[PDB]
């Protein structure tokens, strides 16, 4: 599952926890097996403005 | 007030809307302990000290 | 105290009974010896501690 985030939401996705992302966007189960990689992405997907 | 000087109210006989303070999302952090935050709307407490 | 041994087997079992009862009204380390509160006042990933 592939997309792109805040930086000061790369805690937000995980197990258990709590906010508009998890909620709304992206939930993780209480039994999540497996694993998150996060990488920033400013130098390669934001553009000046 | 200051942290040493840190401002009490008391918070009894009323009904309390705790809907509105989760999802005005004007606050950076909002954790909770002992207690889950989505049922806050459905408990009655006997005092609250903020 | 003539039946004191047909009475001794009962106020056993009756003493039995009631510490097993009351053994409900402990915490065991959990915040509230009540199970209904704790259900309705935590969600479930750190209510299953």
């Amino acid at each position: 599952d592939s997309f792109v985030i805040r930086g000061d939401e790369v805690r937000q996705i995980a197990p258990g926890q709590t906010g508009k992302i998890a909620d709304y966007n992206y939930k993780l189960p209480d039994d999540f097996t497996g694993c998150v990689i996060a990488w920033n992405s400013n130098n390669l997907d934001s553009k000046v403005g | 007030a200051s942290v040493y000087a840190w401002n009490r109210k008391r918070i009894s006989n009323c009904v309390a809307d705790y809907s509105v303070l989760y999802n005005s999302a004007s606050f950076s952090t909002f954790k909770c302990y002992g207690v889950s935050p989505t049922k806050l709307n459905d408990l009655c407490f006997t005092n609250v000290y903020a | 105290s003539a039946l004191g041994k047909l009475q001794d087997v009962v106020n056993q079992n009756a003493q039995a009974l009631n510490t097993l009862v009351k053994q409900l009204s402990s915490n065991f380390g959990a915040i509230s010896s009540v199970l209904n509160d704790i259900l309705s006042r935590l969600d479930p990933p750190e209510a299953e501690v």
